[PDB]
């Protein structure tokens, strides 16, 4: 089961601060250290700092402008990272990881996407992508979902609640006029659809929404 | 602090071929190097610890070697699921540091 | 049992506790110090053993004030414990020589 | 109090004085010697502790004649002090074993 | 004796930008590096000691990092009063030595 739980996203206005959380489950020792790692888009992993919850002591990457402050609540097994006075340079995915005091990060959180922007949150509109009436078909058929007008990143798109993974492509979002847009593709044997239902599930963490859109043939 | 250099930044290999990623440390760190795999939009995953120690759940195809300043992560017979970014990380001296990453292309 | 054996046993148990607490405290003190090597528990425990025994291979050592203070407690605990076992062995021999001599 | 405890206490106080004087004298002797590291008082005091205890991490040591002579006094003071505590512990145990035995 | 190299000799930065001065030692000196600021016709002023330790009276904008042979002095958001010469100095081995200096230009 998931050892480290992190919120999917956080939208922050320039100059403001946010507190990321990392809830741990699984074996817990007085000797565990919780680390935080930053990853900007297209870039590598950057170590930010660490904390030992049982004592409350924290250490930080001294080589970079100090934007973080680490704390921990022992009773709820949660570690926190306070990021303050942010700029677009602070926009990135922030991972928390558990180290058993022996040097390597045995397990990682899913990461929290932090977006520093003045723009407002906006849930996505999910539209079906079913073939036109004149489209011919082989042994396989391609369907999809249009996810547009949302902000900020990210969205998680699954097909049939995750049971359908093979034959799936989710394309990177494009930013235009403060809104993102992406589509997801799914391919199943042509014979199996529509007899067998195909639905995409779209989750958008920043707006706390998750919607389903069943894909049916055009009239 | 220890500089971890990963070169080349991109590695192109043909299917089923053995491949080797390089990680070089600015000073001797014994075998205190660990390797992580990160697929698109996924989180890093520990592959090898202390240069050559296996992690349960990781395919036998992966192996590591080296000590001192030069390390290598190898994959016997590369396959599609191996397409990802690979990072090395040291724990010999404080603070821990990461290499710049090598992307695997098939 | 006699005092000297009890003190030795006690000193040994106490030494072991200082080695464990010392390994743990050394890591807490040293992380945060650029260049420090005494930063993972397994090698710190090894370090605590080499400190209590004064073997001094020289592969690991504290660079911070508190890591050094922790080191001093481990050294003193180690030197004292081994000194106390020697004193206990001497007491044992002195008593035996008394017996072997008719006193 | 008994002699052995008084000698131990005295030896400890004396050892501490030698550590402090030794740290100070080591810096005086070593500055002026190219390559010397035993040149600031805080690490010299740490050095004096590692010398009196014979721990021998190996991170610091004198390179000059007088720095080495100072080192010898610190070693001998340290070895003797810890040797004297052992002798004091033995005396204590011997006396106690006498009592426990009816003498 | 320890050679302390400061390059570049002149650093041009725009107002409010983070800036980093480099100081490289010919051999490993732990964290025994200290930084001084010297404005035109003024005397040197200690800014950072033992690579990253703060000095009372010095603005939070200044920070230091590094250990071994490579050190950095950083200023978050440079401003006019920061125009000066910056020097590093080591105390690891006798005799103490100074870097050649880096001038800051806005
Ligand atoms: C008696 C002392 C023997 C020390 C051997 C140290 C292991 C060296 C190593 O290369 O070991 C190799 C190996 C790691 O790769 O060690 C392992 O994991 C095995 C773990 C053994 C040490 C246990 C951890 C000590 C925890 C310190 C307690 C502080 C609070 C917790
Ligand atoms: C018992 C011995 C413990 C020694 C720790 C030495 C400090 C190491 C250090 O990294 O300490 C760090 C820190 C310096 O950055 O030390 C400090 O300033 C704290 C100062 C503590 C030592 C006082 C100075 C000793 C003066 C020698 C007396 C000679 C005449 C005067
Ligand atoms: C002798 C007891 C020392 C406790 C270790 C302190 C660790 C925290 C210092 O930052
Ligand atoms: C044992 C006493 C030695 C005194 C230290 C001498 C320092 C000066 C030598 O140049
Ligand atoms: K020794
Ligand atoms: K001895
Ligand atoms: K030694």
């Amino acid at each position: 089961q998931v050892q480290l739980q992190q919120p999917g996203a956080e939208l922050v206005k320039p100059g403001a601060s946010v507190k990321l959380s990392c809830k741990a489950s699984g074996y817990t020792f007085t000797s565990d250290w919780i680390h935080w790692v930053k990853q900007r888009p297209g870039h590598g992993l950057e170590w930010i700092g660490e904390i030992i919850p049982s004592y409350g002591r924290a250490n930080y990457n001294e080589k970079i402008q100090k934007k973080a402050t680490l704390t921990a609540d022992k009773s709820s097994s949660t570690a926190f990272m306070q990021l303050s006075s942010l700029t677009s340079e602070d926009s990135a995915v922030y991972y928390c990881a558990r180290e058993r005091g022996d040097g390597y990060f045995a397990v990682w959180g899913a990461g929290t996407t932090v977006t520093v922007s003045s723009a407002k949150t906006t849930p996505p509109s999910v539209y079906p992508l079913a073939p036109g009436s004149a489209a011919q078909t082989n042994s396989m058929v391609t369907l999809g979902c249009l996810v547009k007008g949302y902000f900020p990143e990210p969205v998680t798109v699954t097909w049939n609640s995750g049971s359908l993974s093979s034959g799936v492509h989710t394309f990177p979002a494009v930013l235009q006029s403060d809104l993102y847009t992406l589509s997801s593709s799914v391919t199943v044997p042509s014979s199996s659809w529509p007899s067998e239902t195909v639905t995409c599930n779209v989750a958008h963490p920043a707006s706390s929404t998750k919607v389903d859109k069943k894909i049916v043939p055009r009239d | 602090d220890i500089l971890l250099t990963q070169s080349p930044a991109i590695l192109s290999v043909s299917p089923g071929e053995r491949v080797s990623f390089s990680c070089r440390a600015s000073q001797s760190i014994g075998t205190d190097i660990h390797w992580y795999q990160q697929r698109t939009n996924g989180s890093p995953r520990l592959l090898i610890k202390y240069a050559s120690e296996s992690i349960s759940g990781i395919p036998s195809r992966f192996s590591g070697s080296g000590s001192g300043t030069d390390f290598t992560l190898s994959i016997n017979s590369v396959e599609s699921e191996d397409i990802a970014n690979y990072y090395c990380q040291q724990s010999n001296r404080w603070p821990f540091t990461f290499g710049s990453g090598t992307k695997l292309e098939i | 049992s006699a005092l000297h054996w009890r003190a030795a046993g006690a000193a040994t148990v106490l030494l072991v506790i200082v080695l464990l607490a010392g390994s743990y405290l050394a890591v807490l003190a040293e992380r945060g110090a650029p260049g420090a090597q005494l930063i993972t528990y397994p090698r710190a425990l090894w370090w605590s053993v080499e400190t209590a025994t004064t073997v001094g291979y020289g592969d690991l050592y504290p660079v911070t004030l508190w890591g050094r203070l922790v080191a001093v407690v481990v050294m003193v605990a180690g030197i004292t414990s081994f000194g106390l076992v020697t004193a206990a062995l001497a007491t044992w021999f002195v008593g035996r020589e008394q017996e072997r001599a008719g006193h």
